C-alpha cells in the first residue's frame, strides 16, 4: 500500500515497479504461498525464461523453442548452449563413463583394430565439445590477415620486422 | 552520523536552497580551503586532513559503511533463520554505496629493468598510487559474507549440515 | 549527483594502478630502489 | 472439472408414480416441462399434483455500451421447480394428511453414448433427491417428519427444534465433542484450502470463464466431497452474527456429517484423506450413483487397514490404484501425482497430462518418444515399457499402436508397476502370477470392479491377498516366479534336436 | 464494477444454451437483456445497450448509435395476431422526473425580476439571464480510470469565482456574476484528469485590463525593494488578481477562517508561494491533495496569455531580453509553485486575427519558435529530465492561422500538446450566416469556411495530413455554452444581425446550463426543447442546434449527443485528448457525456444520473451549406 | 544425483541471463531507453529486485522472497536512488526504524494494539524524584517485607513535606495567559527552608473542553542553589528565550 | 481463566491477490 | 579498442587479460641452459623484450607477427596497442 501510494507522486520517466515483474501484484495472498518451500533458483530462472519467452515473440518467432534460442545465438560469449550434450554429458558423468568410451566399446570390431573413422569419431567425442561449438571453431577466417587500398598504398606501406621472429 | 552525513537526505530540506551541498551537513566540512596556510604540511594526518577536509569525508564513509557492515555481521551471527534475511538487507545497501569495484582500471603495466636502468632514468614516474588497500578489504569482506550467502553457510563460511557420514 | 564513493570523490579510477603490484608506489621493490 | 456441463439437463428418475420428462431434447418451445405427481398419505389419502419444471440459465454483464453484447460463452445453469394452484386447484387438501411421495431427478449428459456406434442418447451425471408434502395446515415437523426428533435425539441428545442452535459453531462443537480446528481441517474453506497441480488440463473453462468466482478447486470438488454430496453449495464457515455460524445444514447432510465424523475418530485421519479414499472407492463403483456407505466400501477400508499396517501403505496409493491419481492436495503440500512424475525436473518441459495419444510402439515421432521417455521416467526399465504398453492399450481399448496422456492410462501403468514391488516382486514378476491366477496377464491393468456377477476372478481385493499369500509361500519355499511358471507349465522352455 | 445480472430459462428437458428472451412488441425497452422485439413481423434481436427511441425499424440501420439491430422474418401471421406489430412508434418522455437537476437561486430569480433587466425565458424582454450556477447541483458520476483512455482536461475562466448577489449585490449588471464554486469538483476529485486555471498575465499588457497590470506590478516593485527583491519590468509575468488566487475562501472550497482580504497588488508578494496560497491556488492544491486520497492523479497546469491578455505578444516575442525576463519569470513561477507540471502559451494568434487590441507581426511565428526554444531548452536544463515540464499551445481553430503557426517547427523545438480551440465556429454578430459553433465535422461542400461552415473536422485533417502532425499530441475542446442569434430564417441561414440575441452574461452566449434553465429539458427522462423552442440536429453538418420561430432564434451548441460523439472520434482517433472549455458552466452532464462517449465506465451500477436517456437525437432536418444555399 | 540437476540448473541460469543481457536488454523494445545504463548481472539485480546467483542450495517461501524484492525496491528508492519519488522525513525514519524489518513493525504493532504487555512498572517515563529514591531503595537486591516496609515509610515521610509544601510566587511566559505557560516557586514550612519549582501548560485543553489535559501540570523540582542566605524570605523566578 | 476460546477464535479466509487488496481497502 | 569496452563486451576481467598478453607482469621465462641460432636479439641494440610473447604464451593470437598486442598507457583510459 505505501508504495503503491508513493508511486502515484509523479516524475513519469521513473521507471515504476510494474513496468518489471507485474506478475508481483499478481501473486496471491495465501496459505500456501506461505506455507511451501522452494528453492529461489526456480523462480530466477522461472520469471526470467517468461521475459525471454515474450522477447522471442516479439522477434515473431515464438513458434521456435526458447531452449534452441540458445543453439545458435553466438554473442554473448558464453551464450551458445546445448542441453543433450549437457545431459549426456552429466549422464556418462554419474556413471563414471565416457562417451567415447561408449561409442568405441559399442563398435562391433575390436577396439585394437578397428577403422579409422571409428578412431576419429571416438576421439571427437573425446572432446567433449557440442557440435555447434565445433562448428563455430570450424568457420573460415573472415579476413585477411590486412586489408589496404591505394590510398595507403601511394603512402607507401611497412610490414613489421621480421628477423626477431625465431 | 546522521548530522554529520546522511545519504537519506530528503530535498524537501530547504537547506539544498540555503546552498547545503547534499548529504553534508558539516559546515566546516564542506566550505573550502585558501591556502592562507602552512606550504607544506608536516606529519599530522589530521593537520593535513585540516587542509584536505575531503579526506576527512573519505574517513567519515568509512566508518559509516563499516558500522553497516558490524550491524550485518551480528545479524548473520544470530543463530535463527530470519535474521538472515537482514544480514542479507544490510550488506546489499553497503554495496550499493560502492557500485562495482575498478578491476580494469587498476590493471598493471609494467617493463622489467636493472636498478642501474632505475637509477639512470629517475634523472630529472613508473609507480601510481595504488588503490588504499581498507576499500578493497571492505569490498572482500562483504563479498566474502555475499558467498557464504549465495551457498546457504555460516556467517563464519562454515557449513551449515551436519555433513553426516557412511557406507 | 547521486551518493556514491566515486560521486563523492570524482576521480578516474585509472588514475591508480592495481595493488600488490610491481606498479605499486609502495612494493618492497619500490623500497629496495629507494635504498639503492 | 473433467467435463463439460455448458450444455446439459435434467430427467426424471422413473418411477410408476411420477409421470413427466424423460429425456432431453436438444430444443423445445415449451416454456417449462409438466410433471405430474401421485402420491399416498400414510391414510391411504392418494392423490396426485401436477408441477411445472425448467431449466434456467443466468449470466451477468457490465455497461459497457461501447462493445456489443458479445454474449455466447459457457453460462451458469440452474434447474427451477414450480407448483402452482392454478393446476391443481380441484384437490381440496384440508383435510388429507400431510406426507406424501418421493421425488428424484437425474441431472444428464445427452451424447452419442457410443461416438462410433451413435446412441445420441440423454445420460446422467448426478441425482438428486426431494420430498413432497401438502398440507393446507401449514402443518409443523412434528406432523411433517416426526421421526427427525427421534433421530436427533438419538444422535445429537437434542430435539430436532435444536438444530437452531446447532447452526452455530458453539453449540455444533460442544454438542459433537469436537474442537474448531477439525472443523476447518474438515471444512477447507479457511486455511486448509484445497490446492490443484498447475500441470493438468480440465475439460472446460468451467471455472475458467472471467465471470468465473467459485474458488477452485472446489471443496465439493475435494475434501469436502462425501459430505456436500457434489452439491455446488458447500458447508463453509460465514460471519457472525451473535457468534459464528455455518453456511447451510440440511438435515441429509447433517446425519452424513454424524457418521462421517464418528468414522473419522475410529480410523485416527485427517479428513482430506479419509474423503478422498472414500470417494475414491464409492466413484469406483457404477452402482453407488447416491454416494452411499457400502460393503465394498466397509471391505476397502479393511484392506487399507491391513496394508497400512503391514507395509505403511500410503492411503494415496491405495486411492490412485483403485482410482484416479490425485492432481490434488490440501493447502501445505505439492500433489501426490505432480510430484510422482515431476518429481524434479530432468528436461526442458515438466511432463503435463493432456488429452491427445501417441504411437508408444515406437514413437519415432520426436515429441511422442519425449512424452513415452517421460512415462518410462516412472522408475520401470525403457525396455519394461514395452511389455506393459500393449497389455494396457488393449485392456482400455485403446488403438493397438497409442497410447493417450490420461490418468486411466497413468493410473493402470502404476497399478501393474506398484501393486507388486509391494511385496518385491518385480513388475514383470507380476504378470507372471497373474497368469497363474487367472491366466490373464493385464488383470491389474483393468479397472476395479464389483460386479453382482461375483466370481472369483472379479474381486480385485481377494486377488490382491491371494497375491499377498502366494507370495509369501513362494519366499518361504525358495522358489521363484520363472521356475514355478515353467514347471507349471504357464510358459515353454527353450529347447531344440541334437545330435 | 457497475455488473447486472440477468436470466433465461426452459423446459428442463431442453439442452440449449442460447440465451433466450421470447418475442414481444415493441414498446420501449432498454438495459442489457437480450431482445428480440417483433416489429412489422420483423423480429430485431438487440446487440447493444438498448435505449428508449430505439425503433428497431430504423435500428436495421443502427439498433444503437454504435451498431443495427439484426433482425429476421420469422414469425407467423398468427403470432403477429398474437403479439400485434408496433410499428407505429413515437417518442415519450418520461411523466416525472427520476432524478432532478436544476435548483432554486433566490437571486437570478431577483435578477428575472429585476425591471432592468426583466429577464424572460421567451425572450421577451431581457435576453440576458446572468443566471448564477447556483441554479444547479452536481451531476459527475464516478468513473473507472483507464491509462489507454485519453485525458479529460478541463479550462477556468477563474473571475467566473465571484457574484456580488451571494453578498447582496446584482444592483448593478456586472455585478450578477457567476459564482462558480470547486467545492462541486472537490466532492467528485476523479471528474478531471488535468485543470488549468485559464489565463495569466505579463507587464507589457497593452490590453483594456492593463490597468490592473500596470497597477500590481507597481504594486509588486513596491514590494520588492523591502523584501530586498528585483524589480520587475516588462515581459515578467504578472498574477491577475491577488486575493481571489491567495485570499478567497467561500467560492473556492476552502475553510473560511483561511480567507484573508488583506492581500493586495501591495501586500500579496509575500503570499506569492505555493504553501501561503489561501485562495483559488490553495484549492488547487488541497484537491490535488484529495485527488491523492482518492488514489487518484489530478494534473495541474497553467496557461500563459489570454484572448484579451494575448495584446502585448508580439512585442514580446520580438525582444529576445522580455523573451528572456518572461522565462526567468516563468522558472520562478514553477519553484514558487512546483505543484504545476505544465505550461500553455495562448496568444490569440501570432500572425494577428485574435483580439485587435493585439501587437503583431508576421513574424510573430518565427519569434515563437526563438521562445519555444529558449523556454524549452532553459526549463528543461533548469529542472531536470526527472521533473520535465510540458509546454502547450492553445491552437486557433482557422487553417489561415494555422497555416502561418510554424508548428513544425515548435515540434521540433519540443512542443507538448495542442489544445484546438474548436469552438466558435460561429459568432452572433460578424457571421453573415447562422451556422454551428462547435461542430466535428463541416456540411457537405462548406466552401473554404474563411466565415462559414468551420469544424474540428477541416482543422484536424489538414494539422495531421498537410502539416503530418500526429494527432497524440492534439487535443479537443468541447464548449459549456451555446452562441444564438435571432431573426434566423433556416432555408437560407439569413438572420437578425446586431440584435438581442439570446444570452446569460452576455449577448448571444447562453450557457449550457442555463440553457437546461430556460429552454431545454431532460429530467422527463428525455431530452426536448421547452418555451417555444425545439431540438434540431442539422444532418448536413451533423449538428445539434435549438430553434425557435417567434423570433427566429437559432442557438447551435454542444449536447449529450454532440459530446459523446466527440470521445467517440477522439478515440478513434487516439487523440491526445479532450477538454471542456469554460469549465465553469457544466454541472457534470455533458462531462459524463465525455466519459462515457471516450468509453470511461462507471465504478458503481449506480450514478448521479443516467446520461444514457438524453442520447436522444435531436428533430431531423438538413441545413444547407452556404455553398449549397448560394448554388 | 540431485546435484547434477543442480549443475545444470545452475548453467541454464547463466546461460539465460547472458541472454537476457546480451539480446532482450540492447535489442528489445521496451528497453531502448534503460539499456543506457543496465548492463551487468548486478544492474540486473538492482532493475529486477532479485538476486539471480543464488546457489540451488537455498530455499524459500514465495511470500518471504517477495517480501524481500519488496524491502530492497523500498530501501533504494529511500536511499534516493530512483530518480524522483522521494519521502519525507519522518516516513523515512519510520522506515529506517522500524518499518525495515518485520520484527520491528510487528513489535510497533503489537504496542499500539495492546501496550498493557509493554508497561513495566520499572520503565515509568514520568517519576517522582523521590519515586527514584524509593526504587533505589528497594533496588538493592535480595529483599524482605520490613525492610520494603522501612523504605515506603520513608517516602511516606517525604511525601507529607510534598503535601506541606507552599507557593510563594509565579511568572507568566507571556501576555496570553489563556495559552501561554507560567512557572512557579514554593518551599517547605518544615525547616531548613528548601525550595522547589515547577510549571503549568495554559495549552493542553481538549478543544471542547473548559478544562486541561492532566499532563498541563509539570512536576514539582527542586532547587540547588544555597538559597538560605536570603534576605527576606523572597525569590523571583524567570524564564526567558527557553532559560 | 475457565475455558480458552478456540472455537470463537476460528479463523474464515479467502485468497486474494495484492491487487485485489489495493482496490479493496478503498474507503 | 578500450580495455573497459573490452573486458565489458567480452565478459572478462583483466587480470584474465594479462593472463592472455603476458604483458604486465605475467611476463614469459626463458632457461638459462640452452643455446639460440643466433643473437637475433643478443646484440647490443637489440631491446625486444626477450622471450617475447609472440615466441611464447601469445603465439596463436600474435600469429608469430613482431608487433604483438599488449597493454598501452591510458588517455582516457587505458588501451590496447594493435587491434
Amino acid at each position: 500500500k505505501f508504495i503503491q501510494s508513493v508511486e502515484l507522486d509523479g516524475s513519469n520517466q521513473a521507471r515504476k515497479l510494474e513496468t518489471r515483474r507485474a506478475d508481483i501484484p499478481k501473486l496471491s495472498l495465501d496459505n500456501d504461498a506461505l506455507y511451501k518451500e522452494v528453492t529461489a533458483l526456480s523462480i530466477v530462472n522461472d520469471v526470467l525464461s517468461g521475459s525471454a519467452r515474450e522477447y522471442i515473440d516479439q522477434s515473431g518467432q515464438a513458434d521456435k523453442a526458447v531452449n534452441q534460442i540458445l543453439g545458435d545465438t553466438h554473442f554473448p560469449f558464453t551464450l551458445p548452449y546445448s542441453l543433450p550434450t549437457q545431459q549426456i554429458n552429466k549422464g556418462l558423468g554419474a556413471s563414471n563413463i565416457e562417451l567415447g568410451t561408449v561409442i568405441q566399446r559399442v563398435d562391433p570390431q575390436f577396439s585394437w583394430n578397428t577403422t579409422q573413422e571409428k578412431y576419429n569419431q571416438v576421439l571427437l567425442a573425446y572432446t567433449q565439445l557440442s557440435s555447434e561449438q565445433i562448428a563455430l571453431l570450424s568457420l573460415p577466417d573472415v579476413f585477411t590477415q590486412n586489408f589496404l587500398t591505394q590510398t595507403e598504398l601511394s603512402a607507401g606501406y611497412l610490414s613489421a620486422s621480421t628477423t626477431e621472429i625465431l | 552520523v546522521k548530522y554529520l552525513f546522511n545519504p537519506f537526505e530528503c530535498e524537501d530540506e530547504p537547506a539544498l536552497l540555503l546552498g547545503k551541498p547534499p548529504y553534508w551537513n558539516s559546515r566546516p566540512l564542506v566550505d573550502e580551503p585558501f591556502k592562507g596556510y602552512s606550504l607544506t604540511q608536516p606529519s599530522d594526518p589530521d593537520a593535513i586532513a585540516a587542509s584536505d577536509p575531503i579526506h576527512y569525508r573519505k574517513a567519515v564513509f568509512n566508518f559509516l559503511t563499516k558500522n553497516i557492515i558490524d550491524q550485518g555481521d551480528m545479524e548473520y551471527r544470530k543463530l535463527q533463520p530470519s535474521a538472515r534475511t537482514l544480514a542479507r538487507l544490510s550488506y546489499s545497501t553497503a554495496s550499493s554505496l560502492l557500485g562495482r569495484r575498478p578491476d580494469v582500471q587498476l590493471t598493471s603495466f609494467w617493463q622489467p629493468l636493472t636498478l642501474e636502468d632505475a637509477s639512470y632514468k629517475t634523472d630529472s614516474d613508473i609507480f601510481m598510487y595504488p588503490m588504499n588497500n581498507e576499500l578493497r578489504g571492505l569490498w572482500d569482506r562483504i563479498e566474502n559474507r555475499i558467498y557464504n550467502l549465495r551457498h546457504n553457510l555460516t556467517l563464519d563460511g562454515k557449513e551449515i549440515n551436519m555433513d553426516l557420514y557412511d557406507s | 549527483k547521486l551518493p556514491e564513493y566515486n560521486q563523492l570523490f570524482p576521480e578516474p579510477w585509472d588514475n591508480f594502478c592495481r595493488p600488490g603490484a610491481i606498479e605499486a608506489l609502495d612494493s618492497p621493490a619500490s623500497y629496495l630502489l629507494d635504498l639503492y | 472439472a473433467e467435463k463439460d456441463l455448458s450444455r446439459h439437463g435434467y430427467i426424471v428418475k422413473a418411477a410408476d408414480n411420477i409421470k413427466g420428462p424423460t429425456q432431453l431434447v436438444e430444443h423445445s418451445d415449451a416454456s417449462y416441462d409438466v410433471i405430474e405427481l401421485t402420491c399416498t398419505n400414510q391414510a391411504k389419502e392418494t392423490i396426485t399434483v401436477k408441477l411445472r419444471g425448467e431449466n434456467i440459465i443466468t449470466y451477468q454483464r457490465t455497461k459497457a455500451r461501447m462493445v456489443p453484447f458479445d454474449n455466447s460463452s459457457p453460462f451458469s445453469r440452474q434447474l427451477k421447480l414450480t407448483f402452482v394452484a392454478e393446476d391443481n386447484p380441484s384437490l381440496g387438501n384440508l383435510d388429507k394428511g400431510p406426507y406424501f411421495a418421493n421425488m428424484d431427478i437425474y441431472a444428464a449428459e445427452w451424447v452419442r453414448e457410443n461416438v462410433s456406434s451413435e446412441t445420441m442418447v440423454s445420460r446422467p451425471f448426478l441425482t438428486m433427491t426431494y420430498r413432497i408434502a401438502i398440507a393446507k395446515a401449514g402443518a409443523s415437523l412434528e406432523e411433517l417428519q416426526p421421526e427427525a426428533d427421534a433421530f436427533f435425539i438419538n444422535n445429537f441428545g437434542l430435539s430436532a427444534e435444536d438444530s437452531s442452535q446447532l447452526v452455530k459453531l458453539v453449540a455444533f462443537g460442544d454438542q459433537t465433542g469436537s474442537k474448531a480446528e477439525e472443523i476447518e481441517s474438515l471444512l477447507s474453506c479457511g486455511e486448509n484450502l484445497p490446492i490443484v497441480s498447475p500441470n493438468v488440463i480440465f475439460a472446460n473453462p468451467i471455472f475458467g470463464s472471467y465471470f468465473n468466482d467459485e474458488p477452485f478447486p472446489a471443496p465439493y470438488h475435494f475434501g469436502g466431497v462425501y459430505i456436500n454430496a457434489h452439491q455446488r453449495n458447500a458447508m463453509t464457515i460465514i460471519r457472525a452474527e451473535g457468534g459464528r455460524e455455518i453456511q447451510s445444514l440440511s438435515n441429509f447432510r447433517l446425519e452424513r456429517l454424524n457418521r462421517f465424523i464418528r468414522l473419522q475418530r475410529w480410523l485416527d485421519l485427517p479428513s482430506h484423506q479419509l474423503d478422498l479414499l472414500l470417494t475414491s472407492v464409492m466413484q469406483a463403483d457404477a452402482d453407488n450413483s447416491q454416494q452411499e456407505i457400502t460393503e465394498p466400501v466397509l471391505k476397502s477400508l479393511g484392506l487399507f487397514r491391513h496394508l497400512n499396517l503391514q507395509y505403511k501403505i500410503t492411503p494415496e496409493i491405495f486411492s490412485s490404484w483403485l482410482y484416479q491419481l490425485t492432481p490434488f492436495a490440501v493447502s501445505g503440500e505439492i500433489a501426490f501425482f505432480d510430484r510422482i512424475f515431476n518429481r524434479e525436473q530432468l528436461f526442458d518441459q515438466p511432463f503435463i497430462l493432456d488429452g491427445g495419444s501417441f504411437t508408444y510402439l515406437d514413437a519415432k515421432g520426436s515429441d511422442a518418444k519425449s512424452v513415452k521417455q517421460l512415462c518410462a521416467g516412472l522408475n520401470i526399465s525403457a525396455v519394461t515399457f514395452q511389455f506393459i504398453a500393449p497389455l494396457v492399450q488393449s485392456a482400455l481399448g485403446l488403438e493397438a499402436g497409442t497410447l493417450v496422456r490420461s490418468f486411466e492410462v497413468v493410473s493402470s501403468l502404476y497399478r501393474l508397476v506398484s501393486i507388486p514391488q509391494t511385496f518385491g516382486l518385480s513388475t514383470e514378476d507380476g504378470l507372471i502370477l497373474m497368469n497363474i491366477l487367472t491366466d490373464e496377464m493385464g488383470y491389474l491393468a483393468k479397472q476395479p470392479a464389483f460386479d453382482d456377477k461375483q466370481t472369483q476372478d472379479k474381486d480385485f481385493l481377494s486377488i490382491i491377498l491371494k497375491m499377498e499369500a502366494l507370495s509369501a509361500w513362494l519366499t518361504k519355499n525358495n522358489l521363484t516366479p520363472a521356475s514355478l511358471a515353467l514347471l507349471l507349465g504357464v510358459t515353454r522352455l527353450a529347447v531344440v534336436p541334437t545330435n | 464494477v457497475n455488473k447486472y445480472t440477468y436470466t433465461s430459462s426452459k423446459a428442463m428437458s431442453d439442452i440449449s444454451d442460447v440465451i433466450g428472451e421470447p418475442l414481444a412488441a415493441w414498446d420501449s425497452q432498454v438495459g442489457g437483456r437480450v431482445f428480440n422485439v417483433i416489429f412489422d413481423g420483423k423480429v430485431y434481436t438487440n446487440t447493444y445497450w438498448v435505449e428508449r427511441w430505439q425503433v428497431p425499424g430504423i435500428g436495421s440501420s443502427d439498433g444503437n448509435p454504435h451498431n443495427a439491430w439484426k433482425f429476421v422474418r420469422a414469425a407467423t401471421a398468427d403470432e403477429i395476431n398474437k403479439i400485434g406489430n408496433p410499428t407505429t412508434a413515437d417518442v415519450k418522455p418520461t411523466e416525472n422526473i427520476p432524478s432532478p437537476i436544476l435548483v432554486e437561486d433566490k437571486y437570478t430569480e431577483e435578477t428575472y425580476s429585476r425591471p432592468d433587466v426583466n429577464f424572460k425565458e421567451d425572450g421577451s424582454q431581457g435576453n440576458l439571464s446572468y443566471t448564477a450556477t447556483r441554479v444547479c447541483a452536481p451531476m459527475y458520476n464516478h468513473y473507472v480510470g483507464d491509462k489507454t483512455k485519453p485525458k479529460l482536461s478541463a479550462y477556468i475562466t477563474d473571475w467566473c469565482q465571484y457574484d456580488a448577489r451571494l453578498d447582496g449585490g446584482g444592483s448593478k449588471e456586472e455585478e450578477r456574476g457567476r459564482g462558480f464554486d470547486l467545492a462541486t469538483l472537490m466532492q467528485n476529485p476523479a471528474t478531471y484528469d488535468r485543470l488549468i486555471f485559464s489565463f495569466l498575465g505579463i507587464c507589457g499588457d497593452i490590453g483594456n485590463k492593463s490597468k490592473k497590470v500596470q497597477e500590481v506590478w507597481d504594486g509588486w516593485n513596491a514590494q520588492a525593494p523591502s523584501l530586498g527583491l528585483p524589480q520587475i519590468g516588462k515581459g515578467h509575468i504578472v498574477p491577475l488578481d491577488p486575493y481571489g488566487d491567495l485570499g478567497t475562501a467561500r467560492n473556492v472550497g476552502l475553510p473560511p477562517e483561511s480567507a484573508d482580504t488583506s492581500i493586495e497588488s501591495g501586500t500579496f508578494l509575500p503570499y506569492y508561494q505555493q504553501n501561503r496560497a489561501a485562495g483559488l491556488l490553495g484549492g488547487l492544491r488541497e484537491l490535488q491533495k484529495k485527488a491523492h486520497a482518492m488514489g487518484h492523479k489530478l494534473d495541474l497546469a497553467f496557461s500563459i496569455g489570454g484572448w484579451s491578455l494575448s495584446s502585448y505578444f508580439s512585442a514580446l516575442a520580438e525582444n529576445p531580453d522580455e523573451r528572456r525576463v518572461f522565462v526567468a519569470s516563468v522558472v520562478d513561477f514553477f519553484v514558487r509553485f512546483p505543484m504545476f507540471s505544465c505550461v500553455d502559451i495562448d496568444w490569440e494568434y501570432p500572425g494577428g486575427g485574435g483580439d485587435e487590441g493585439n501587437i503583431s507581426s508576421d513574424k510573430d511565428g518565427e519569434n515563437y519558435v526563438l521562445l519555444i526554444k529558449e523556454l524549452r531548452s532553459a526549463l528543461d536544463s533548469r529542472f531536470g529530465y526527472s521533473n520535465r515540464k510540458e509546454i502547450s499551445i492553445a491552437c486557433s481553430g482557422v487553417k489561415a492561422k494555422l497555416k502561418k503557426s510554424n508548428i513544425d517547427q515548435l515540434v521540433a523545438n519540443g512542443l507538448d500538446n495542442i489544445y484546438l480551440m474548436s469552438y466558435d465556429f460561429f459568432g452572433t454578430i460578424w457571421a453573415d450566416y447562422i451556422g454551428h459553433h462547435t461542430n466535428l465535422y463541416s456540411p457537405k461542400d462548406p466552401g473554404e469556411q474563411e466565415l462559414f461552415d468551420l469544424s474540428a473536422e477541416a482543422a484536424i485533417d489538414y494539422l495531421h495530413n498537410e502539416l503530418g502532425i500526429p494527432m497524440e499530441k492534439i487535443h479537443l475542446g468541447y464548449a459549456n455554452y451555446g452562441r444564438s442569434a435571432v431573426g434566423g430564417d433556416l432555408t437560407t441561414r439569413q438572420y437578425t444581425k446586431n440584435g438581442p440575441a439570446l444570452g446569460t452574461m452576455e449577448n448571444g452566449a447562453p450557457e449550457f446550463f442555463d440553457i437546461v434553465k430556460n429552454y431545454m429539458d431532460a429530467e422527463h427522462s428525455l431530452s426536448m426543447g421547452k418555451n417555444g423552442f425545439v431540438l434540431m440536429t442539422d444532418t448536413n453538418a451533423d449538428a445539434d442546434f435549438l430553434f425557435s420561430e417567434a423570433k427566429g432564434h437559432f442557438i447551435s451548441l454542444d449536447t449529450p449527443r454532440t459530446v459523446k460523439q466527440k470521445g467517440e472520434y477522439a478515440a478513434k482517433n487516439k487523440l491526445g485528448g479532450v477538454f471542456s472549455w469554460s469549465g465553469d458552466q457544466d454541472c457534470g452532464l455533458l462531462a459524463n457525456a465525455a466519459r462515457e462517449g471516450l468509453g470511461y465506465v462507471a465504478d458503481s451500477n449506480q450514478e448521479t444520473i443516467d446520461m444514457g436517456p438524453l442520447y436522444n437525437p435531436g428533430k431531423e432536418i438538413y441545413l444547407k451549406s452556404i455553398s449549397e444555399i448560394k448554388s | 544425483s540431485n546435484s547434477i540437476e543442480a549443475k545444470l540448473q545452475e548453467d541454464l541460469r547463466d546461460a539465460l541471463v547472458d541472454y537476457y543481457l546480451g539480446q532482450i536488454v540492447p535489442n528489445s523494445k521496451d528497453f531502448t531507453n534503460l539499456r543506457s545504463t543496465i548492463k551487468n548481472v548486478d544492474d540486473l539485480y538492482d532493475h529486477l529486485l532479485l538476486d539471480t546467483q543464488v546457489s540451488a542450495k537455498v530455499i524459500t517461501s514465495r511470500l518471504s522472497l517477495v517480501t524481500q524484492s519488496v524491502q530492497q525496491y523500498i530501501n533504494r528508492i529511500a536511499l534516493n536512488l530512483e530518480p524522483g519519488l522521494s519521502i519525507n522525513q519522518q516516513e523515512a525514519t519510520d522506515w529506517e526504524e522500524f518499518a525495515n524489518r518485520y520484527g520491528y513493525w510487528a513489535a510497533n504493532q503489537q504496542l499500539r494494539m495492546f501496550p498493557e504487555i509493554y508497561v513495566d512498572p520499572t520503565l515509568r517515563l514520568t517519576k517522582t524524584e523521590f519515586f527514584f529514591q524509593l526504587e533505589s531503595a528497594l533496588n538493592q537486591g535480595k529483599l524482605t517485607d520490613d525492610v520494603a516496609q522501612k523504605a515506603v515509610l520513608g517516602y511516606l515521610n517525604n511525601f507529607e513535606e510534598v503535601s506541606n509544601l507552599e507557593i510563594i510566587a509565579g511568572y507568566q511566559d507571556g501576555i496570553d495567559i489563556e495559552n501561554d505557560k507560567t512557572y512557579f516557586v514554593a518551599r517547605t514550612r518544615m525547616q531548613p527552608y528548601r525550595y522547589f519549582w515547577r510549571s503549568l501548560d495554559a495549552s493542553q485543553r481538549n478543544a471542547n473542553s473548559q478544562e486541561l489535559y492532566p499532563t498541563a501540570w509539570s512536576e514539582w523540582k527542586a532547587i540547588s542553589v544555597p538559597l538560605e542566605n536570603v534576605a527576606n524570605g523572597i525569590v523571583r523566578p524567570i524564564m526567558m528565550d527557553n532559560r
